[PDB]
């Protein structure tokens, strides 16, 4: 009954990535004046299918230079991961109930760069190695800052369990209470996913495809699969901890659709911000996450330690 | 036991892919299709050449802001004993002596990537 | 036979998936390689089609050669064709790569870029159109429904 | 209004022919719009128009499906509509 | 007489540094970017419906080839080979001879249609309009050789055509 | 259209609704229809060890009130 | 590439990702022009210029038919001229956009290609209407212009011309002010007036650095 539960958080996870895609196809067409895919299906809706199957019949290639074990194992761990990330999130009950569930999707975040470095890497060609190089120096800016600002914000929750975010935001919102934190929040979101303006490990017009331009068929699919994925995870840990839905016990659907449809609100405000700006220099962006986003973010962090105390406003939890 | 059966079942689920992946397909492999990419001509050197990295500064100072992270993660938890002060004061102490560091580094030009 | 509308049944639904999904390798050479860019503006949509451009040949499935193929670069087209991981399809678009074109009598031009790879689909023009250029991947789509590759397996 | 625009669209779904209709051109030209009966060619072939959309949209062929030998219910292609036609359907005229 | 470009200075006085702050610190332009985006997205897109609508062209466009003939069905070629001489490719080639009844027709009229450059030159050269470029364009072939047209395949096209060709050609002669 | 966009749009909700609604309804098929209880702390977790020992059949959910004080 | 801009083969040696040289590697679209050129007649050897530089094709047919004329002592009719500097003028538009979106997509924003591919495409119905080509015209000659304009074009060149300042004010609002396109843009690629002069820059590649030529 647990693996039915399983099922029915993995199954539907991979039905909406496969959707986004055509979503973020169609957003991006008429933000460009066209439509985007509308013949595959009516209004395109059979374009995902089309494209899983072409992708899982075309030919894998394993490339001659490559270190076979490291080639095969990277993309695994990248949706391996990607999916595991959805089981503490309450939505409003999680499939696992954590005490430390920020810090569980802290360090599973952390260890998804792996699979970008491990592929990069074990491809064995230059510009899957500077695709590599740039996922490093994307972490080495964006860590620490997402960090502090995770417990800046936490600091008015009392703990770092996820469904305890629903009891502290029952009457207002976090964001009214920390905007500055959740706009830096936001734009490290943006550098975590790899997403534009901050796609340096893919960099299409300047590294042909980066990390993963050795990749065909199947395993490219689990690399796009795992990104999509992490858009949609990302943006729903941001719908809860800034946009608190009211949950009621007897009517919890009432939460899921409107925690739903925040997130939904998130990703596409993100295919919104890709149609709208130029790429970052990658050492542009640690520059902008380590002398803009930094300082002021540990200013925050002694600011929203000393506001509790100052207020007599510390959270219940030990 | 439950995190462990996910994390078996999101494994195997993956691995199943790319066995699909492998075997479903008809391949023809041959050497002029498994060679590296590099545009259209061939690569000159080894992509297993030294790469130099022009944040090394910034990538070893992360390691001590990294740990400081750590340090400063068990605040919710500190912020509910009775000797408030001392611990706000030794809060603050520790971040204060981060943004020193960062501000050292910063001035001497530490967060300059080498040309 | 039960095996041959079963074959019959899946090979309709795989040359669906390849014809609905066809990705040209982003590579233009010449002149041709504007009324490509035309046929991907809003006004032609390719994209609308399921016809989307990937930089790396391993993620492509058609390579359009738009434009003149010199001798000097006929062994990068050749490399990066041989990249290509099957199905792969071909389409010569244009004078100077269906045969030579203006330069056709030129001591560095190769006389048609179907001395170097296979090619599935010419299209004429110098430039086609960009109706012409979609015309010529909508006959593509059609060649790849035709195709019976299950069906001649089971037959074997 | 958006009842106007409902309403555009069910008299859209009425003016086809009926459900079935509307989900054949919906399905063999992934457009539903109505416009003015132009002409009828000897091929099977139907040619609208309608002025109100932009240059390039006010002229559209519904094609034949059943055209020399072949099935064109799903086959289509530009090279079936006959000279005269494509003179019409291209702008190079604007009699038909 | 000249302008330039990027030669201005900013306000420094308290109102416009602390507008400028306030640029900074709450992304006013990158809104304003985001608001050009979205004011996009509720347009109505340039897309047009092929193959059911096609894109306009004109009675002075050049696609495939055609030999045409005189109202009576006889050809209108006389072989006179100004065309072929004309073709900056080298595309046409010509071979005549006396006919039966001693006219002076063509036995072989190739074009190499991946020769060709589609310039309309050789129909600029023809003094009876005889070979002329017609309107269609979706004319792709699935092998090399379907594109060598002889003189069977143009007077075919030019058969095919001509309801088309000759409408195009009476919009048009006034300007040539 | 831009209402074209809506249909796929519709369809990720959709998907996305499953997750919630049907770890709610496990929980309350499970629970004996009354919420998953949380032990986030060993008191907790007492609570009900406690309850699965005095229902008598080996479920903590199933609850013994005032009609086993004879 | 996508963004080697066609057939470039840039061998780089890079110090990380510092560029500590670039070597370009051309003549992979080298097709010989010059000596077919020197087989042909002038005329035939006109929609070379074309195929030249094909987003400036009426430009460059304008340059060789001044040389042409030149060398033969005659002068294109006062209408020629006029047509001639117009289609120029729409050619330049033609040009500076397709500069402008690929330089913008090659930086990363690939929003506005789209939004000015529309201009071009009525452009490319403009040069249709007056020669039946969309691309290489062959329009301008060595005397004047092969055909007169038909009956109707100037009104849809004005009822063209009089919307495209509002899509230039949509593109400079994506960009201009943009501080991620200026950190890609400002200071890179800073080249001197002086060195720009000996190194034999044309162009906006002078007028960037100050100097004040236009021909
Ligand atoms: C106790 C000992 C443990 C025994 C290990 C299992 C048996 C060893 C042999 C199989 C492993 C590799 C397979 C192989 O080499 O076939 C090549 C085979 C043919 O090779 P080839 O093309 O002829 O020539 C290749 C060349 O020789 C050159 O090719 P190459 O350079 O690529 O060869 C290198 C490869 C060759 O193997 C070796 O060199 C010797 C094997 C020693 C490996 C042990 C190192 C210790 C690492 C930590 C311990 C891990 C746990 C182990 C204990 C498990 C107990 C339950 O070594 C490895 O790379 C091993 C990496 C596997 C570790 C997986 C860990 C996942 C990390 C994810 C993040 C962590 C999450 C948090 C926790 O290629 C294939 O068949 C295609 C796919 C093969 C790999 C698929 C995925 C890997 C298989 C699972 C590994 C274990 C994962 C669990
Ligand atoms: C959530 C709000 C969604 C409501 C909505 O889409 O209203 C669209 C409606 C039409 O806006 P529009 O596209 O700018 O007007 C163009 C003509 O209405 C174009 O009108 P038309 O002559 O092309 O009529 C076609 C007709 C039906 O056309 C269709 O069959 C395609 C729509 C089916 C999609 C499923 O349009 C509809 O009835 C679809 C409206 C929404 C259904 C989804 O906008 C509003 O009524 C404003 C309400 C909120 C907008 C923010
Ligand atoms: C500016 O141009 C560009 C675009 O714009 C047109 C793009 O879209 C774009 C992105 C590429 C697109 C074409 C999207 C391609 C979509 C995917 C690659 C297909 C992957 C979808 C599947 C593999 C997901 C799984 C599908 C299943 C149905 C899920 C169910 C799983 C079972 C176990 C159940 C790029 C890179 C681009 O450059
Ligand atoms: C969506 C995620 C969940 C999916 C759930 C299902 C999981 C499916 C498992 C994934 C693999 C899918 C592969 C589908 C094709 C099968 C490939 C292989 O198994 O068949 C052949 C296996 O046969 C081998 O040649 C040897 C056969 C016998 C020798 C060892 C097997 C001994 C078993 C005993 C059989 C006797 C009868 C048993 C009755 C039960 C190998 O052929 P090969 O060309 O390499 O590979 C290319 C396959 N092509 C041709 C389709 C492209
Ligand atoms: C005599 C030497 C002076 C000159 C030499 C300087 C060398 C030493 C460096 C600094 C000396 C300070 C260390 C003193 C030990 C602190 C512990 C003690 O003083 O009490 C604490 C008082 O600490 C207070 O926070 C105030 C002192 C903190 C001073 C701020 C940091 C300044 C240090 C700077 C020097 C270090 C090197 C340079 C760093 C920049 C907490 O008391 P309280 O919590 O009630 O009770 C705890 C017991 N309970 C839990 C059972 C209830
Ligand atoms: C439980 C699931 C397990 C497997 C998971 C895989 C997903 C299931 C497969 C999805 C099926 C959807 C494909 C059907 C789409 C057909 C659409 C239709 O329009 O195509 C027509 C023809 O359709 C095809 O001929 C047949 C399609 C499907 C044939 C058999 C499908 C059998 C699938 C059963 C599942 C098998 C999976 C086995 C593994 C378990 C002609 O269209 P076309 O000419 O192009 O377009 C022209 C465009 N115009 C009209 C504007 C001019
Ligand atoms: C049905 C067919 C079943 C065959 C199974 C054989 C398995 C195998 O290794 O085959 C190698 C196979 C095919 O190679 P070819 O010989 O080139 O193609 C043959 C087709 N002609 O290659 C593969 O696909 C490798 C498959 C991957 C192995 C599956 C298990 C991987 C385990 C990964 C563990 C690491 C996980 C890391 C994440 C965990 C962190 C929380
Ligand atoms: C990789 C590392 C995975 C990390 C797992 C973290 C899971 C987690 O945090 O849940 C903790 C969870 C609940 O604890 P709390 O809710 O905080 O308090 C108790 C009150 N209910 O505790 C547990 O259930 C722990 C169970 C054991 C942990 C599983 C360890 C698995 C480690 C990897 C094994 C896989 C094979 C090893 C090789 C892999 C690569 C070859
Ligand atoms: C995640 C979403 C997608 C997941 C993948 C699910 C795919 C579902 C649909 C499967 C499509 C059916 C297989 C089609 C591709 C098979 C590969 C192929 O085309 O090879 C054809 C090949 C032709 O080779 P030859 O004629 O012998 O000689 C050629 C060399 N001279 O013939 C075959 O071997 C195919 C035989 C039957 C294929 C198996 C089909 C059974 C269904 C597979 C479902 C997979 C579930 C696991
Ligand atoms: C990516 C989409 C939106 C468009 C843009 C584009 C294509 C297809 C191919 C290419 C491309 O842009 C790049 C960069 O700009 C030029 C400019 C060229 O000449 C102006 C040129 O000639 C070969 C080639 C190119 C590249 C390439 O071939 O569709
Ligand atoms: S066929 Fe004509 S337009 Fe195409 S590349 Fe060659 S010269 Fe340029
Ligand atoms: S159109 Fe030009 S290239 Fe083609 S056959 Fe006529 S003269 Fe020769
Ligand atoms: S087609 Fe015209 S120009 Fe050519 S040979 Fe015949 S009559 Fe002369």
């Amino acid at each position: 009954m647990f693996m039915i539960n399983i099922l029915s958080l993995i199954i539907p996870i991979l039905l909406a990535v496969a959707f986004l895609t055509l979503v973020e196809r169609k957003v991006l067409g008429y933000m460009q004046l066209r439509k985007g895919p509308n013949v595959v299906g009516p209004y395109g809706l059979l374009q995902p299918i089309a494209d899983a199957l072409k992708l899982f019949t075309k030919e894998p290639l394993r490339p001659a230079t490559s270190s076979i074990s490291m080639f095969i194992i990277a993309p695994i761990l990248a949706l391996s991961l990607a999916l595991t990330m959805w089981v503490p999130l309450p939505m409003p009950y999680p499939l696992i109930n954590m005490n430390l569930g920020v810090l569980f999707m802290l360090a599973m975040s952390s260890l998804a760069v792996y699979s970008i470095l491990w592929s990069g890497w074990a491809s064995n060609s230059k510009y899957a190695l500077i695709g590599a190089l740039r996922a490093v120096a994307q972490t080495i800016s964006y860590e620490v800052t997402l960090a502090i600002i995770l417990l800046s914000v936490l600091l008015m929750n009392g703990s770092y369990t996820l469904s305890t975010l629903i009891t502290t935001q029952e009457h207002i919102w976090m964001i009214f209470t920390s905007w500055p934190l959740a706009m830096m929040w936001f734009i490290s979101t943006l550098a975590e996913t790899n997403r534009a303006p901050f796609d340096l490990t893919e960099g299409e017009s300047e590294l042909v495809s980066g990390f993963n331009v050795e990749y065909a068929a199947g395993p490219f699919a689990m690399f796009f699969m795992a990104e999509y994925a992490n858009i949609i995870m990302m943006n729903a840990f941001t719908a809860i901890l800034f946009l608190g839905a009211s949950h009621d016990p007897h009517t919890p659907e009432l939460y899921t659709i409107n925690f739903v449809l925040k997130t939904l609100a998130l990703t596409i405000t993100f295919l919104w911000i890709r149609a709208s700006y130029p790429r970052f220099r990658y050492d542009q962006l640690m520059h902008l996450l380590w002398k803009s986003f930094l300082p002021l973010t540990l200013a925050l962090c002694m600011w929203h330690i000393s506001l509790p105390i100052m207020t007599a406003s510390i959270p219940p939890q030990s | 036991m439950n995190i462990m059966l996910t994390l078996l079942t999101n494994v195997t689920l993956a691995s199943l892919l790319v066995l699909i992946a492998f075997w479903l397909p008809q391949l023809n492999a041959y050497s002029e299709k498994t060679s590296p990419y590099e545009c259209g001509f061939d690569p000159m050197g080894s992509a297993r050449l030294p790469f130099s990295m022009k944040f090394f500064l910034v990538a070893i100072t992360f390691l001590l802001f990294d740990l400081e992270i750590a340090l400063l993660l068990p605040l919710p938890w500190a912020s509910q004993t009775n000797n408030l002060k001392t611990m706000l004061t030794m809060a603050l102490f520790l971040l204060i002596l981060l943004a020193a560091s960062l501000a050292y580094e910063w001035t001497q030009k530490g967060l300059e990537w080498a040309e | 036979s039960r095996g041959e509308y079963v074959v019959a049944k899946l090979d309709d639904l795989v040359n669906w998936a390849r014809r609905s999904s066809l990705w040209p390798m982003t590579f233009g050479l010449a002149c041709c390689a504007v009324e490509m860019m035309h046929m991907a503006a809003p006004r032609y949509d390719m994209d609308r089609f399921g016809v989307v451009f990937r930089a790396s040949p391993r993620q492509s499935d058609v390579m359009i050669v738009a434009g003149t193929l010199t001798n000097k670069m006929a062994p990068a087209l050749r490399k990066v064709y041989d990249q290509m991981p099957e199905p792969r399809y071909v389409v010569s678009m244009g004078s100077c790569a269906n045969g030579g074109g203006y330069y056709h009598y030129s001591y560095s031009v190769v006389r048609g870029c179907d001395r170097i790879v296979p090619v599935d689909i010419y299209v004429p023009g110098c430039p086609p159109t960009a109706e012409a250029l979609l015309y010529g991947i909508l006959q593509l789509q059609r060649k790849i429904k035709r195709e019976k590759r299950l069906r001649i397996w089971y037959r074997r | 209004e958006l009842v106007q625009v409902l309403r555009r669209g069910l008299q859209q779904v009425s003016g086809h022919g009926g459900l079935r209709g509307y989900l054949r051109v919906l399905f063999r030209a992934n457009d539903v719009r109505v416009g003015t009966l132009v002409g009828e060619d000897k091929y099977g072939n139907k040619y609208y128009e309608d002025n109100k959309q932009f240059f390039g949209r006010h002229r559209w062929v519904i094609y034949t499906t059943e055209m020399n030998g072949r099935d064109t219910f799903w086959d289509v292609d530009g090279s079936m509509v006959p000279p005269e036609w494509h003179r019409w359907l291209h702008c190079m005229t604007d009699d038909p | 007489t000249y302008k330039f470009v990027n030669m201005r200075e900013p306000s420094m006085d308290m109102k416009s540094v602390t507008d400028r702050a306030a640029q900074t610190l709450l992304w006013t332009e990158l809104v304003r970017g985001l608001g050009m985006t979205l004011s996009y997205l509720f347009r109505e897109p340039a897309t047009i419906n092929y193959p059911f609508e096609k894109g306009p062209l004109s009675p002075r466009f050049r696609g495939e080839h055609a030999l045409r003939r005189y109202p009576s069905g006889e050809e209108r070629c006389i072989a006179c080979k100004l065309c072929e001489a004309v073709c900056p490719a080298q595309a046409i080639t010509i071979e005549a001879e006396p006919r039966a009844d001693g006219s002076r027709r063509t036995t072989r009229y190739d074009i190499d249609m991946t020769k060709c450059i589609y310039c309309g030159f050789c129909q600029e050269a023809c003094p009876v309009d005889a070979i002329v470029e017609g309107p269609n364009f979706e004319f792709s072939t699935e092998t090399h050789e379907e594109l060598l047209y002889n003189k069977e395949k143009l007077l075919n096209n030019g058969d095919k055509w001509e309801a088309e060709i000759a409408a195009n050609i009476q919009a048009d002669y006034l300007y040539r | 259209m831009w209402f074209e966009i809506l249909p796929g749009i519709a369809v990720m909700a959709a998907c996305l609704f499953i997750p919630g609604m049907a770890t709610a309804h496990i929980h309350k098929f499970t629970n004996g229809g009354k919420e998953k209880r949380v032990a986030h702390f060993s008191y907790q977790w007492n609570l009900m060890e406690r309850d699965r020992r005095i229902s008598g059949v080996n479920r903590y959910h199933v609850t013994k009130g005032l009609e086993n004080i004879d | 590439h996508p963004a080697a801009h066609g057939v470039l083969r840039l061998v780089m040696e890079l110090s990380g990702e510092m560029v500590r040289k670039c070597d370009p590697h051309i003549g992979l679209l080298h097709r010989g022009t010059e000596k077919l050129i020197e087989y042909k007649t002038y005329l035939q050897a006109l929609p070379y210029f074309d195929r030249l530089d094909y987003v400036s094709m009426m430009c460059n047919e304008q340059a060789y038919s001044l040389a042409v004329e030149k060398l033969l002592n005659i002068q294109p009719p006062p209408r020629a001229q006029w047509i001639r500097v117009l289609f120029g003028e729409i050619t330049r538009l033609l040009n500076h956009i397709m500069a402008v979106t690929t330089h913008a997509l090659d930086i990363g924003a690939m929003t506005p290609f789209f939004w000015m591919f529309e201009e071009r495409e009525k452009m490319f119905e403009f040069y249709e209407r007056v020669s039946g080509a969309r691309m290489h015209a062959a329009y301008i000659r060595p005397g004047g212009v092969h055909q007169d304009l038909p009956l109707g074009l100037l009104d849809d060149i004005y009822e063209f011309s009089k919307n495209f300042s509002f899509r230039i004010d949509e593109l400079e609002e994506m960009l201009t002010n943009n501080r991620i396109w200026r950190n890609r843009t400002v200071d890179i690629g800073v080249v001197t007036a002086e060195d720009a002069l000996n190194y034999g820059f044309s162009g906006v590649m002078l007028r960037g650095s100050g100097i004040q030529w236009d021909l």
